[PDB]
RNA sequence: AGGACCGAACCGACUAAUGUUGAAAAAUUAGCGGAUGACUUGUGGCUGGGGGUGAAAGGCCAAUCAAACCGGGAGAUAGCU
RNA sequence: ACACAGGUGGUCAGGUAGAGAAUACCAAGGCGCUUGAGAGAACUCGGGUGAAGGAACUAGGCAAAAUGGUGCCGUAACUUC
RNA sequence: AAUUCCUUGUCGGGUAAGUUCCGACCUGCACGAAUGGCGUAAUGAUGGCCAGGCUGUCUCCACCCGAGACUCAGUGAAAU
RNA sequence: CGAUGUCGGCUCAUCACAUCCUGGGGCUGAAGUAGGUCCCAAGGGUAUGGCUGUUCGCCAUUUAAAGUGGUACGCGAGCUGGGUUUAGAACGUCGUGAGACAGUUCGGUCCCUAUCUGCCGUGGGCGCUGGAGAACUGAGGGGGGCUGCUCCUAGUACGAGAGGACCGGAGUGGACGCAUCACUGGUGUUCGGGUUGUCAUGCCAAUGGCACUGCCCGGUAGCUAAAUGCGGAAGAGAUAAGUGCUGAAAGCAUCUAAGCACGAAACUUGCCCCGAGAUGAGUUCUCCCUGACCCUUUAAGGGUCCUGAAGGAACGUUGAAGACGACGACGUUGAUAGGCCGGGUGUGUAAGCGCAGCGAUGCGUUGAGCUAACCGGUACUAAUGAACCGUGAGGCUUAACCU
């Protein structure tokens, strides 16, 4: 069964991962630093890292995309504007993830991720 | 359900005198800071393996 | 890095089929049969062609009259001779498997407008 | 493909038109099969057009398969169902007075030589 | 018998006029190039041995740091020893040439095949399948009993079950060569060979072909 | 004009699988029968142990039944364990 | 037995999709439930793909599945009509 | 034959092979006239048999998606 | 008898043989084709269905064969439950009846949370005589074995008549075991297009969730068999059954006794695989370690003060690997994974904008827009420090030799 998979099966139906890693990147969007588990840090990298390469172009033909998951404005006031633009001269390499050590009081894995280039 | 045995002090003494699960052995220190911590992990005021990573 | 690459193109033609399928077609063969070498034709319509190099398959289908006759070529093989065309075709999705399903005034499979 | 039950197709006149595989034999253990296989053969609905009657047992030798061949000049030859030749009950070989579509080139040589008068395609 | 240490480079076609594909499989062999000779008066060997490293220099194990610093100068890799007798080849000789199949017909291959884990032992040891209908359950992928009622109460090393299938190294007894290149170290093969790219392939001269 | 044909609510609990020291002290999953009536359901009453109830099976009558449950006879009796 | 995959007389029973007080998903109004963080091997239950076909399976098409709506055209045997 | 010992009755129909089923045979061990006879119809979770449609029952599995098992942290059983 | 589960089939085992097939011979009323008949040899092999509770059977079709037995007619904590060994009755026969049949047909029930003696798998520890790293020898053993059809032989020899060969040489099938995704299909949710129902994004636009992946499609990497291949070598050694020469027991005669040639698919090796826990702990490639004071009839050690090598673990990034271990690729002495770039490959001409079209919707701009797993390039993000483990020249005796 299976063979290869690369992303991690972590836990509950594929709709709660979805609307889970939806919203995760509204807040990572909303704050550019989170605390959380090592599984949700390292997955949260996927489709939210390539999309600040998406959004590079500032063109027409990319307009009507990057708005299919995490649809508040709160991303399309920040897309083509800073969220790409910030990072069009560096190539590649946006996110950062690194490990904290474990939950407190019990032994889950705690870690972080952020936005290489934030203002606080 | 069956039993031939309940198992002695000295049975199960090869369960209590050789296992190993962990050892504690020397842990990690900042030089900024003698509280110690585990080998990569980032501590909860922001040190890494001399980066800093997080300031508050 | 493919290093290889020199051993396939042993075999493979620098001149490759190249027009989608729909393209109404006659393909020759020398048979050889032994010491019986003759130019013998086939005809039909291309329902598969490019892309995979030396693993291209080139399929052609007769559609002839309560007949569905199907051949694979490998016009990269030894045994070919010819591929020449005698109408224009066209498809916009999947590489033509639904004309063993259509017959008749649904295998017309358009005309490149041509 | 080709086993107990597969249902065949014409290739012959006064052949029948639903023909019914029961044995696939010409060897050890076997159980499927392929062009220039010879089936046990039953006759599964019975004709006016047909010289044959129903639930009779025969041989037939196969002439198209679903599957395919590439034996005969080195590139796919492949058919909408599987088609068999009737064989003679008695004196073996085919029986028919005409053979239909092009068929094999190979049921006209030293081993079917009272069927080189026919006229199939090859 | 000696061989040569190498590779699966990539797979080919040939063709025959009659006509079928004929599949052809692209050999490569590297560091095939000695630094130990077994023989005389001693534990009764007479061999061979290849030692085939080519590792990164920043990562070789200690033991093997000055052990080719004189000869050889790479490390890593499997060392390989093969049994030969009076053909007298040294230390200070010649790497082992693919020329060996000049005149060869056939060439018997020894390689770690594509891994399966677990599989299964049905998978595995090709048991008859018991039926999943009529209200029979947990039969179906098992080894069935594993042994004798009353009398042995033991199990014999007759019966298999667990463990992990592919891996293995396995027999591949009959490849018809088809070119040889020593200039090159390239040969090709009519036929399969175990493994991939990522996997290791030893070749001999063929005895059962 | 429906002891009409099909089919929801409403009633039953026939079929297959699951569960079988269970999540459930027979429950769940999907089918299936009946569904204006020899149909179903709320309330208070009446029928009690050789007596009820039963268009009848040793079926049913409070986790108890070829004679239920509880106080006494009772420490029944035994060419017997 | 309980902060129990449970049971439950009578009422109002919105909008949109629909044959439907089926199922679905939007008001009004409500919820994410006191074990949950990893792993998604063997092993289990439930659900869903696929070629040629084809009952060849088996005492037995049990189960499983195609089919499944509506308007119109059409409708055999036998018959006590 | 819901009753013909044992015997696929003996024969034919349908099947590739039919102790089941369909039709006959009379010479019924133990059919037989309201503890009915025989035919039959509307109804039938009734008993048995055929064919097509269709199909993962099967060739032979190949596979994928949930929710448990599996590991930990707080709490923590049994039959024997 | 204070419970020894039963017949039938499936599935998994193990030992003999009075030999079915294959292999080796003899006889014959054995030309030859067969057949009819008897041991030589148990080395290799030895069915699919129907009706039926059946093993037992009576039938349809295959095959090189459809051999014969043993083990509670081996295998229900390995399977169903047809038959039967749970109530039900039914029709016929019998009892006056409560009921039953040298009666049949039909309805009806099948457990586990696997502990230990065990086996499989995997890690730790002890030892091989200091401390380690990596290969090898083989005391022993398992695996392999047989086998179709066609063409030449062959229409010859032989045979009233009908017919009709031996052998080594080729072609062509099939597969137990084993390899692979190529051939040719299928599937491919991770790539892209078409699309139904509903809700929503302030609205437009066209986009997303959810409904067997809601519906229909191709397709990579991969998976796979419903696909294709390869292999049961010759030799060496000594035999079995058997063929001979020369020649004795028992002065003839004789393949047996001495001598001598020749003898099987099996046996011992070769072919393929396994293996030093082989207290009998073997070899090689090599690598490193050269402490002390106080005390003991004291090669054992006890206390204390000093000093650390070879080489390991921890720490990790990860995949063609994998339950977990482990295995291969990698830790800036850097392309192991992510981002980025370019190739490779798949899908099918995006949205906007204009125009045509009563309008729906198309067409151009535009081979457009998008592109995963395969590969190269690019360090943009990410792969702990001294500390830990493990030393400080290794026991007795025989001998050599320098003080």
């Amino acid at each position: 069964m299976r063979h290869r998979k690369s992303g991690r099966q972590l836990n509950r139906n594929s709709s709660h991962r979805q609307a889970m890693f939806r919203n995760m990147a509204g807040s990572l969007v909303r704050h550019e630093i989170i605390k959380t588990t090592l599984p949700k840090a390292k997955e949260l990298r996927r489709v939210v890292e390539p999309l600040i390469t998406l959004a590079k172009t500032d063109s027409v033909a990319n307009r009507r995309l990057a708005f299919a998951r995490t649809r508040d404005n709160e991303i399309v006031a920040k897309l083509f504007n800073e969220l790409g633009p910030r990072f069009a001269s560096r190539a590649g390499g946006y996110t950062r993830i690194l490990k904290c050590g474990f939950r407190a009081g019990d032994n889950a894995p705690m870690a972080y991720i952020e936005l290489v280039d934030r203002s606080e | 359900a069956v039993q031939q045995n309940k198992p002695t002090r000295s049975k199960r003494g090869m369960r209590r005198s050789h296992d190993a699960l962990t050892a504690v052995t020397s842990l990690s220190v900042d030089k900024t800071s003698g509280e110690k911590h585990l080998r990569h992990h980032i501590t909860a005021d922001g040190y890494y393996r001399g980066r800093k990573v997080i300031a508050k | 890095s493919n290093i290889i690459k020199q051993l396939e193109q042993e075999q493979m033609k620098q001149d490759v089929p190249s027009f989608r399928p729909g393209d109404t077609v006659e393909v020759k063969v020398w048979v050889v049969e032994g010491s019986k070498k003759r130019l013998q034709a086939f005809e039909g319509v291309v329902i598969a062609i490019r892309n995979r190099g030396l693993h291209s398959a080139f399929t052609v289908r007769k559609i002839s009259n309560g007949e569905g006759v199907e051949r694979v070529f490998q016009t990269h093989s030894p045994v070919v001779d010819s591929i020449s065309v005698k109408r224009r075709g066209a498809v916009r999705k999947a590489k033509l498997y639904y004309l063993r399903e259509r017959t008749g005034k649904a295998a017309r499979i358009k005309e490149r407008l041509n | 493909m080709i086993q107990e039950q597969t249902m065949l197709n014409v290739a012959d006149n006064s052949g029948a038109r639903r023909v019914m595989c029961i044995k696939v034999l010409g060897g050890s253990h076997r159980r499927y099969a392929g062009v220039g296989d010879i089936i046990k053969i039953t006759i599964k609905e019975a004709i006016p057009r047909g010289k044959v009657k129903k639930g009779d047992v025969l041989k037939a030798v196969v002439v198209r398969t679903k599957k395919g061949v590439r034996r005969p000049d080195g590139s796919v030859i492949r058919f909408d169902g599987n088609a068999c030749v009737l064989l003679n009950n008695n004196s073996e070989q085919p029986i028919g007075t005409r053979i239909f579509g092009p068929v094999t080139r190979e049921l006209r040589s030293e081993k079917f030589m009272k069927i080189i008068s026919l006229a199939p395609e090859v | 018998m000696i061989g040569l240490v190498g590779k699966k480079v990539g797979m080919t076609r040939i063709f025959t006029e009659d006509g079928v594909s004929i599949p052809v499989t692209v050999i490569e062999v590297e560091a095939n190039r000695v630094t130990q000779v077994k023989d005389l008066a001693n534990d009764g060997y007479r061999a061979i041995q290849v030692t085939t490293g080519a590792k990164k220099a920043n990562r070789v194990t200690k033991p093997e740091a000055g052990h080719f610093a004189k000869a050889g100068v790479e490390a890593g890799r499997g060392l390989w020893e093969f049994r030969l007798a009076e053909g007298e080849e040294f230390t200070v000789g010649q790497s082992i040439s693919v020329e060996l199949f000049a005149d060869v017909k056939k060439v018997d291959v020894t390689g770690t095949s594509k891994g399966k884990g677990f599989a299964g032992t049905v998978k595995r040891w090709n048991f008859r399948t018991q039926d999943a209908t009529h209200g029979n359950s947990l039969s179906h992928r098992v080894p069935g009993s594993i042994g004798q009622n009353q009398t042995p109460g033991k199990v014999f090393k007759g019966k298999k079950m667990a463990g992990q299938m592919g891996n293995e190294r396995v027999t591949v007894q009959s490849l018809d060569v088809v070119r040889v290149d020593a200039e090159r170290n390239l040969l090709l093969v009519k036929g399969a060979v175990p493994g991939a790219t990522g996997s290791d392939l030893i070749v001999k001269p063929a005895v059962k072909a």
